[PDB]
């Protein structure tokens, strides 16, 4: 049961997936010709949540590949992993989306949407019980701010009882990397607020931060920027497809995540993060991976957790550990920095576990936290969006396509609500 | 600013300890043990009140305020059952002409004070009917429209996009439209109401008049709102309890964005959570905005319905608390 | 004869469970397989097997699966071992309502099928929590249903607290106290331990510096085998399930035991110790040695049952309970004089192979009702308070049918019981 629709939107969300799909293939004993040699039953047990199996022992991800150019996506055929997937789920046309969201969301986007959408159907048609719809993209660019944005739409029109996810690359102020990204941004988070059930926002500055810091790594490709993302995605869904002492459903992860409907937008985090050397000056405790868990220097979104206080915290650990050792260790550390834990919420953590480590490791863990400090980043991008509107800069390319001024403006008011909102909850 | 009116009106047990009593009419008795509570609203109509009363005493004023350029909100809230749908809209075919409720009352009156007004000033009104269902709005001026959503406007309307806007010159005509409409929206049967509302019917009248050039418009939102229903009185199952989830969040965030306000009003730092639900954010003038509002609260007497008149009482009481802030909608 | 039928719902529920079956297969003799007043838990089939009497649920379908693959599976009979579809979610309007209200039915005409092989059926055991979502709401709905059905039967639950500092759920809090507003005017009786107390215990008399839950588990197995053998053994002063329900229930709502099981002595404590039944009872009278986060000595024991095991003699357990009530620290009610029962069995404990326990000729469990507890009542409703000020985790309630004012009754009924509880002591 509990079968998860997997779909990938734009440049970034595609290349992100690949490799995504390379790590839970790699956990789940499928090599590249999609055939199972693994060593544990529990590998094929839960298969189901991201493959369907064909004649020949062939298992296929269900997975939806979306661009609006062919480019990425033959790219993505060309690789290593790429001939697991099969040729229908590719989706694509061939005009370029301009970074523009107008493209992705009302004119081009809305040419190809309807075949996605029977791809979608399709999939959830095949599914013993359907959980989800995970999703891939970035927040800036045309694709998957625009494209993205329109097919949410329309699959919680379609399915508005089931759980809607995404992992979603986000801007960084301090380096841009598209002249029009405030513009992408905001329209895209307008509609994500209303139509997802959590966002997971990361942003490219935290990544390379940690790959500097931690993983000594003078020379980060983007391949292992994608790795840490789908060391993250993976672990949110383990206890989906494993067992556990204390199991995590995704809908209750969501559970103990979302205090009101509007504040579902969480920083992930992974441990352990070192360099090959600075390995052996360290043991592999609970609570070292607490530590480093709770490190801002092992964040992937663009904030210092001390500026603001978590409003609730997820972990997910992985491997065989002792609960009480686990509980105690986090409630030394909430005794120890309370003021960084709301006092609305006693207990402000929840812990998941899974029996079952991810390969060459004897420990695991993963970092959810939804933070008030987050406000920030949504402050950056509103006063970034605001100046250029001020001045109407750029905005023929959008109103050319039938966009409005008050549309806009609705946008941003959302965002500054949005920050409010976590003023009131400090 | 004024404070919004709230009226309590006690629907009458079918055909005994009622649990409610009216004091005056201006008070009222739960019964409550071994400690009373007593409400004070606007006004309170026990179980005799004839529907023209209703009208004459709660709808009466905001249609002449409509006239005057100030928008206008009447919205019936309580629990299933209660009498929200018979108040605002009437029997459905009953007795049924005098039983006619205070929407089918305010366009004759509307239309009456426009006649006179008649006798270089010019009056343009259109309509809309709308409902919300389950966070979903439908258009019950046209079956087959699909893809409504909310906006939000410099005229600080928030409006659905792609309504059907009819233009109506009297009284008759508004009532086809009415009628129409009043077949569109979702009825379901619950143990509790056999003709239950499963949405909030939104009843819109634009009037504009033009003096010539003065330009005064009033928004007129006449609100029967869906109401909270338990689910083992009901026994709302599948269908019928998706929907009644949908009803009771809805109105809990109506309560929320009410309870907010009273914060704000006084001293205080709150924020309104006016986006939570499309009907607050429709509502969102008329609860502490630019608008006249009055809130019809209903309940049933009645021992059983003890908690749940309570907790209608309770909202009740919390909104008379809202000031809004209404001004003329003109232009020159 | 008389004979009884186990239900364990829940993760945690049938965790425990699992323990407990394999320690009732060590005492009675039993295999994995079922080869070989032992029919008060087990069945016999044609020939060789013996079938728990035993029902298993959780809409979680990977609690389940694990048991149907483990070496405990064929002592099992596949009609027991119910599964569902998506979880509850950490959501007792998942357990209750919803999900609910479509699988109890099967569960409840199995339990009627298993009872039309008991000629003496004396009653039933619930295993859940206070804290699982399916644990909090659909026990509770199990719990109604039998009432419907049966009403005169005997019927027990064995609750996990909610440890007041510790906490693992973000709704631990609402869930208990919507499991108290319905369990509490159907269930007559109702043993109860946290895991707090549980790990501290593990930390100081039996030197485990690791505290998981196995071990816990199968500390909660001990303290039921010790409630159960006066059914399953022989002995002389003997008990039934009915005698608890008269013994600790004064007042018909104040119903919620606490429990404790003492020797909890390692490998070397045992020696170095006599380990005289005066010393055993002394300790189960300890402050530290009790299963809850509760100081015994903050209020009164109205009633106490304890339940001695192995080589015992009346007269000396008769000369310990006289130099407890000498004690003047340990605190009696002023009107209930006689506040004790006896519980003695020739069959002493035995403990399973890889586990915490050492072997001890006699033991005791300890059951007794407190005006004390009424603390640990207070913090909850404490803690609902301050997170229902915010209404905060509210939107995952409301849209499986729920109301504003059921959460206020709920706790207009925990003042009520607090309020009784504070005259008991006076
Ligand atoms: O990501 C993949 N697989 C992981 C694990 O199953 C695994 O085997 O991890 C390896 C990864 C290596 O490379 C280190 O990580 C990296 O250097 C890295 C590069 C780019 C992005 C992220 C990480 C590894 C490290 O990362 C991970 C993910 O474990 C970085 O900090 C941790 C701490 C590890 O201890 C470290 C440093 C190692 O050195 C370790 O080596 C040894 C000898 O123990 C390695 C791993 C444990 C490593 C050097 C080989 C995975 C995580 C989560 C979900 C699923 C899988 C993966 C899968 C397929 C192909 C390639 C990589
Ligand atoms: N003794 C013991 N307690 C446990 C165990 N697992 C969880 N708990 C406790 O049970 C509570 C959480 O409830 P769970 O039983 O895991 O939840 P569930 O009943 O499976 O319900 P859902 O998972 O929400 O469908 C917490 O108070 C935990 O401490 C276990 O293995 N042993
Ligand atoms: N004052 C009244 N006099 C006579 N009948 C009434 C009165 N109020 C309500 N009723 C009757 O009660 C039934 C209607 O319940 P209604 O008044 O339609 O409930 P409701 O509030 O719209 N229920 P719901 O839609 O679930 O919130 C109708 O058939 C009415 O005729
Ligand atoms: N992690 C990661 N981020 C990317 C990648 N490619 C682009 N981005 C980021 O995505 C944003 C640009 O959007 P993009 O997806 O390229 O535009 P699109 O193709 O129109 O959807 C910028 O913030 C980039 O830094 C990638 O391969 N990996
Ligand atoms: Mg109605
Ligand atoms: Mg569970």
């Amino acid at each position: 049961m509990r079968e998860i629709v997997h779909i990938q939107a734009g440049q970034c969300g595609n290349q992100i997936g690949a490799k995504f799909w390379e790590v839970i293939s790699d956990e789940h004993g499928i090599d590249p010709t999609g055939s199972y040699h693994g060593d544990s039953d529990l590998q094929l047990e839960r298969i189901n949540v991201y493959y369907n199996e064909a004649a020949g022992n062939k298992y296929v991800p269900r997975a939806i590949l979306v661009d609006l150019e062919p480019g990425t996506m033959d790219s993505v055929r060309s690789g290593p992993f790429g001939q697991i997937f099969r040729p229908d789920n590719f989706v694509f046309g061939q005009s370029g989306a301009g970074n523009n969201w107008a493209k992705g969301h009302y004119t081009e986007g809305a040419e190809l949407v309807d075949s996605v959408l029977d791809v979608v159907r399709k999939e959830s048609e095949s599914c013993d019980c359907l959980q989800g719809f995970q999703l891939t993209h970035s927040l800036g660019g045309g694709t998957g701010s625009g494209m993205g944005t329109l097919l949410i739409s329309k699959i919680r029109e379609e399915y508005p009882d089931r759980i809607m996810n995404t992992f979603s690359v986000v801007p960084s102020p301090k380096v841009s990397d598209t002249v029009v990204e405030p513009y992408n941004a905001t329209l895209s988070v307008h509609q994500l607020v209303e139509n997802t059930d959590e966002t997971y926002c990361i942003d490219n500055e935290a990544l390379y931060d940690i790959c500097f810091r931690t993983l000594k790594l003078t020379t980060p490709t983007y391949g292992d920027l994608n790795h840490l993302v789908s060391a993250t995605m993976s672990g949110v869904t383990t206890c989906l497809r494993f067992p556990g002492q204390l199991n995590a459903d995704l809908r209750k992860l969501a559970v103990n995540m979302v205090p009101f409907p509007r504040l579902h937008f969480f920083m992930p985090g992974f441990a352990p993060l070192t360099s090959r050397g600075s390995q052996q000056y360290r043991a592999l405790t609970v609570p070292e991976l607490t530590q480093q868990m709770f490190d801002a220097k092992n964040m992937m979104a663009a904030c210092d957790p001390r500026h603001g206080r978590y409003l609730t915290v997820a972990a997910v650990f992985r491997g065989r550990m002792s609960m009480k050792e686990v509980d105690e260790q986090m409630l030394n550390v909430q005794n120890k920095n309370s003021s960084y834990f709301v006092e609305w919420i006693p207990n402000n953590v929840k812990t998941a576990v899974c029996d079952i480590p991810p390969r060459g490791l004897k420990m695991s863990a993963t970092f959810i936290g939804n933070s008030t400090a987050i406000q920030e980043l949504f402050k950056r991008i509103s006063e970034q969006f605001t100046a250029m509107f001020r001045r109407k800069a750029f905005l023929h390319w959008y109103t050319g396509e039938g966009m409005d001024e008050m549309e806009f403006t609705e946008a941003e008011s959302n965002m500054n609500d949005l920050v409010s909102e976590y003023q009131q909850y400090q | 600013g004024d404070a919004i009116k709230v009226f309590v009106r006690i629907r009458p047990p079918a055909e005994q300890n009622l649990s409610l009593s009216v004091l005056s009419s201006t008070s009222l008795r739960l019964h409550s043990n071994p400690e009373p509570k007593t409400f004070t609203f606007d006004h309170v109509a026990d179980v005799d009140t004839t529907q023209e009363s209703v009208f004459a005493t709660v709808a009466k004023s905001i249609v002449e305020s409509c006239m005057s350029g100030y928008n206008g909100t009447i919205f019936a809230y309580g629990q299933t059952g209660s009498g929200k749908t018979f108040t605002m809209m009437g029997p459905s075919e009953s007795f049924s002409h005098n039983l006619r409720g205070v929407i089918p009352r305010s366009f004759e009156y509307l239309f009456s004070l426009i006649d006179r007004e008649k006798e270089g000033k010019s009056f343009l009104s259109k309509c809309s009917f709308i409902e919300i269902y389950n966070e979903q709005i439908y258009d019950l001026l046209d079956s087959a429209s699909a893809g409504l959503y909310l906006r939000e406007h410099i005229k600080k309307g928030v409006f659905v996009v792609g309504a059907v806007e009819q233009v109506v010159t009297s009284a008759a005509e508004a009532y086809q439209v009415l009628s129409g409409g009043w077949r569109n929206r979702r009825v379901a049967s619950t143990s509790m109401n056999r003709e239950s509302s499963r949405s909030h019917a939104v009843f819109t009248i634009t009037i504009e008049s033009m003096e010539k050039v003065n330009i005064r418009t009033s928004l007129l939102n006449l609100v029967d709102l869906a109401g909270s229903e338990r689910q083992k009185d009901t026994h709302a199952e599948g269908m019928r309890l998706k929907e009644a989830g949908n009803i009771n969040r809805s109105l809990s965030t109506l309560g929320q964005v009410i309870t907010a306000l009273v914060d704000v009003g006084n001293g205080k730092q709150r924020h309104v959570s006016y986006r939570d639900s499309k009907l607050t954010f429709l509502l969102r003038d008329s609860l502490g905005g630019n608008a006249k509002t009055a809130i019809i609260a209903n309940v049933h007497p009645g021992s059983r319905s003890f908690g749940e008149t309570l907790s209608t009482l309770n909202f009740a009481q919390r909104a008379k608390l809202i000031k809004n802030k209404a001004v003329v909608n003109e232009d020159t | 004869m008389r004979e009884c039928i186990s239900i364990h719902v829940g993760q945690a529920g049938v965790q425990i469970g699992n323990a407990c079956w394999e320690l009732y297969c060590l005492e009675h003799g039993i295999q994995p397989d079922g080869q070989m007043s032992f029919n008060t838990f087990f069945s016999e089939t044609g020939a060789g097997k013996h079938v728990p009497r035993a029902v298993f649920v959780d809409l979680e379908p990977t609690v389940i699966d694990e048991v149907r693959t483990g070496t405990y599976r064929q002592l099992f009979h596949p009609e027991q071992l119910i599964t569902g579809k998506e979880d509850a979610a950490n959501n007792y309007a998942r357990g209750h309502y919803t999900i609910g209200k479509e699988i109890i039915d099967l569960v409840l005409d199995r339990i009627r099928k298993l009872a039309d092989q008991c000629t003496g059926l004396q009653g039933f055991l619930v295993f859940h929590s206070f804290g699982g979502g399916t644990g909090s709401g659909f026990t509770s709905l199990l719990m109604e249903r039998l009432s419907v059905d049966y009403g005169k039967k005997s019927k027990l639950e064995f609750s996990i607290y909610p440890a007041p500092q510790v906490s693992t759920a973000v709704v631990e809090p609402y869930n208990s106290i919507l499991t108290t507003h319905t369990t509490l005017e159907h269930s007559d009786c109702a043993f109860m331990v946290d895991n707090e107390a549980i790990y501290d215990i593990c930390r100081r008399n039996l030197d485990i510096e690791r505290p998981t839950y196995t071990n816990l588990n199968r500390l909660i197995s001990q303290i039921v085998s010790s409630i159960t053998a006066s059914l399953r053994f022989d002995g002389a002063l003997n008990v039934d399930l009915t005698e608890f329900q008269t013994n600790l229930v004064p007042y018909p709502r104040i119903h919620f035991p606490l429990a404790t099981y003492a020797p909890v002595i390692s490998a070397e404590k045992a020696y170095h110790e006599q380990l005289s039944v005066a010393e055993i009872t002394n300790a189960c009278f300890e402050p530290a040695n009790q299963m809850v986060k509760c100081d015994p000595r903050h209020g009164k024991y109205m009633a106490c049952c304890l339940l001695y095991r192995g080589d015992v003699v009346p007269k000396d357990v008769n000369a310990a309970i006289a130099t407890i009530k000498t004690k003047r620290t340990i605190q009696f009610v002023d009107w209930c004089p006689t506040g004790f029962k006896v519980g003695i069995n020739y069959q002493p404990p035995t403990v399973v192979p890889g586990g915490d326990l050492a072997k001890v000729q006699r033991a005791v469990c300890m059951l007794s009702n407190t005006t004390a507890i009424a603390e640990a009542w207070a913090r909850l409703d404490h803690k609902f308070d301050l997170m229902y000020a915010k209404r905060a985790f509210v939107h995952w309630y409301v849209g499986e049918g729920m109301e504003e004012g059921e959460f206020s009754e709920a706790r207009e009924d925990m003042a009520a019981l607090e309020k009784d509880y504070e005259e008991v002591g006076v």
